[PDB]
């Protein structure tokens, strides 16, 4: 990871304007409404036939929390995003079977929905430094498959 | 493919853009350039300081021929058929990188958009941009 | 897009498999389990051991899949009409991985048969495959 | 995903018997007829229209010994290609303005051709390390873009 003491700040600052739970779910169902064959993963999750029916899935909106959640407590390690997701990456790989191109999909959902919820201040120069640290999670999930 | 929601969803959300469009597309430029380092390799001959008149002049190109995409979009691969044979003859700009940019187009139309931009038209925008891409790739080989 | 050219060049190459299909197969999919481990996080289910009975039945399907499609190539849509309703609706696999058994497909092609592997018999095989994984994937959204 | 002992020592012993001119130029070659796009860096390097044509061209063998050559002798530093190549992709990027994407594709047309070539011999559990190797090689020669 290569993140420069500036973009190190406005990653944080505007992460602490947001609302962890809502976007976590905010995300996770454009994810399935977007990119449909990610559903894969959910078929306990219930009806996720309508795109109104993937967002107001209260399985999805109560899993996108523990998500964005574990990527939130991510960005106090930005450091360390390797051990950080160490045991969750095991986890997605030996027990979720989770193919990692999901994670790259979820960060490009999730700056879409960044960009979205702030507006013009989600400048340029932020989503840069935002695509930097979607690409470190996904690849620290994705360190321990084999 | 595109379906008659998506063709719906799309002229909707991008209609909005109206007068915006050359704006939006030099937006999307420069939040690819930063985002992407490697997208400028194809644009060595360009000053892609905020704000050059050649970004903004490009931003509005790009722009147009979408604008165009969209008014015949149940005929794209004709209406794009002159813009695809530049891309894979001359340009030969590689495949890769249409993603990239199609990525940034959300994200610009993401952040102007936020009352329109509701998954569904989301989603939809996806596979236009998915699917122009694909008709500029078309001639590559 | 396929030209009669690289028809040609597929009916030949892939011809001479004859009835090396299942072995072809399943070899060009244990070089894809080794070379991309994320790619067995869909056979959570196959024993993915050197030998496996799976991967070996599975090998055969494959092939014969597409030694169908070759034999349709002017139509390939159709003829694997099934198939792709298969993956887009239920197999679900992320469109990023066909590209990888495909290059496995044309390293087990080439180690096995050398003299058809010419550069342009490649470039055709390339192509082939894309169209394939292109097709396999249309309907997944 | 960093090569094992025993990948290290089998990745050697198959280098050293290879023809890195011949294949450094077979190599290249097919690479400007299996996407064609990429001789758009070629502009000079004269005729190019066909298969035989980009093959038999002088210039394109030429360059695709020299562009092995550099690899070749990368296979040396396998602990820091990172470090080898910084000169290099600082040099592909700044002066020659060259896609990345280009170092993933050649790499993907030599493990074809070293498959071509080898046989039998270049076994599914070769081809994994060498495709660690092409992947490493294509990421230090991106490494130092900006
Ligand atoms: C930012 C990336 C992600 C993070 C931080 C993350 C985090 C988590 C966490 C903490 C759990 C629960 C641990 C447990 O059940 O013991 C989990 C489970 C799971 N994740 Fe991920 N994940 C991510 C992305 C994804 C994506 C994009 C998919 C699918 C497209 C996915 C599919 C799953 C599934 C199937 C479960 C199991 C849910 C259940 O049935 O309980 N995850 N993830
Ligand atoms: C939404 C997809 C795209 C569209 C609609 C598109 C459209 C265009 C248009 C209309 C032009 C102007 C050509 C003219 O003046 O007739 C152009 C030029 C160009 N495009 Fe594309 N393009 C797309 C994606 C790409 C990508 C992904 C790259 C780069 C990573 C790229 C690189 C170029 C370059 C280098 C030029 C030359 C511009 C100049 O020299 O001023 N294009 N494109
Ligand atoms: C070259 C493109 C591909 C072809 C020609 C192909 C062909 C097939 C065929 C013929 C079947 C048999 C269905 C039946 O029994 O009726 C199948 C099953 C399946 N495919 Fe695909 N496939 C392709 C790529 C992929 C890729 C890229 C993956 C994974 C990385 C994949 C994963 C699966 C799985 C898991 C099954 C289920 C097998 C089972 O349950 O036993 N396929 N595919
Ligand atoms: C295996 C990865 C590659 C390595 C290690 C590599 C190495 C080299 C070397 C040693 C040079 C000489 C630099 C100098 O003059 O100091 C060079 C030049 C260059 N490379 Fe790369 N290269 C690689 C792949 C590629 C690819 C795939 C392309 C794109 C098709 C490319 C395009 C160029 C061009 C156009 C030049 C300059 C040609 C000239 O000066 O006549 N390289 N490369
Ligand atoms: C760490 C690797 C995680 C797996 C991603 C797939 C790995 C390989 C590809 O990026 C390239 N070797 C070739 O892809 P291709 O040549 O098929 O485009």
């Amino acid at each position: 990871v290569h993140l420069t003491p500036e973009e190190k700040s406005a990653v944080t600052a505007l992460w602490g304007k947001v609302n962890v739970d809502e976007v976590g779910g905010e995300a996770l169902g454009r994810l399935l409404v977007v990119y449909p064959w990610t559903q894969r993963f959910f078929e306990s999750f219930g009806d996720l036939s309508t795109p109104d029916a993937v967002m107001g899935n209260p399985k999805v909106k109560a899993h996108g929390k523990k998500v964005l959640g574990a990527f939130s407590d991510g960005l106090a390690h930005l450091d360390n995003l390797k051990g950080t997701f160490a045991t969750l990456s095991e986890l997605h790989c030996d027990k979720l079977h989770v193919d990692p191109e999901n994670f790259r999909l979820l960060g490009n959902v999730l700056v879409c929905v960044l960009a979205h919820h702030f507006g013009k201040e989600f400048t340029p120069p932020v989503q840069a430094a935002y695509q930097k640290v979607v690409a470190g999670v996904a690849n620290a999930l994705a360190h321990k498959y084999h | 493919v595109l379906s008659p929601a998506d063709k719906t969803n799309v002229k909707a959300a991008w209609g909005k853009v109206g007068a915006h469009a050359g704006e939006y597309g030099a937006e999307a430029l420069e939040r690819m350039f930063l985002s992407f380092p490697t997208t400028k390799t194809y644009f060595p001959h360009f000053d892609l300081s905020h704000g050059s008149a050649q970004v903004k002049g490009h931003g509005k190109k790009v722009a147009d021929a979408l604008t165009n995409a969209v008014a015949h979009v149940d005929d794209m691969p004709n209406a794009l058929s002159a813009l695809s044979d530049l891309h894979a003859h001359k340009l030969r700009v590689d495949p890769v990188n249409f993603k990239l940019l199609s990525h940034c187009l959300l994200v610009t139309l993401a952040a102007h958009l936020p009352a329109e931009f509701t998954p569904a038209v989301h989603a939809s925008l996806d596979k236009f941009l998915a699917s122009v891409s694909t008709v500029l790739t078309s001639k590559y080989r």
